[PDB]
């Protein structure tokens, strides 16, 4: 929760699974931050998109 | 006659060429408007194809 980053507590989570087991294991697959990045992509195509189109009509 | 038409397109070539001396700037204008267009015409076709390849 609290939009709290997925690049941070996991490596919180990594070290507390280091402990609450007695050795490195858990080796889980991180979350949302490669919706983080496709989101930037996804918001990056709207850049390119919308502004050479922008552009152009302005050059209308 | 097609004769007319030729001699028509050279020198109502010089006569085109004269009539935008008579506005050398809103001819300026005018072409920038088409270059910015096909220049990004050709652009944003060659470069989707070449990050589509």
């Amino acid at each position: 929760k609290e939009g709290f980053d997925s690049a941070e507590a996991e490596q919180q989570l990594t070290r507390l699974l280091s402990l609450r087991h007695g050795k490195k294991d858990f080796f889980t697959w991180n979350m949302d931050g490669v919706l983080k990045t496709v989101e930037k992509t996804t918001r990056t195509l709207q850049l390119f998109l919308t502004l050479v189109a922008v552009i152009s009509l302005v050059v209308g | 006659g097609w004769r007319q038409f030729v001699s028509g397109f050279n020198e109502a070539l010089t006569m085109a060429w004269r009539a935008l001396a008579a506005n050398k700037m809103r001819t300026l204008l005018t072409m920038l408007g088409i270059i910015i267009g096909i220049a990004s015409v050709v652009s944003i076709v060659v470069v989707g194809d070449a990050a589509k390849q």
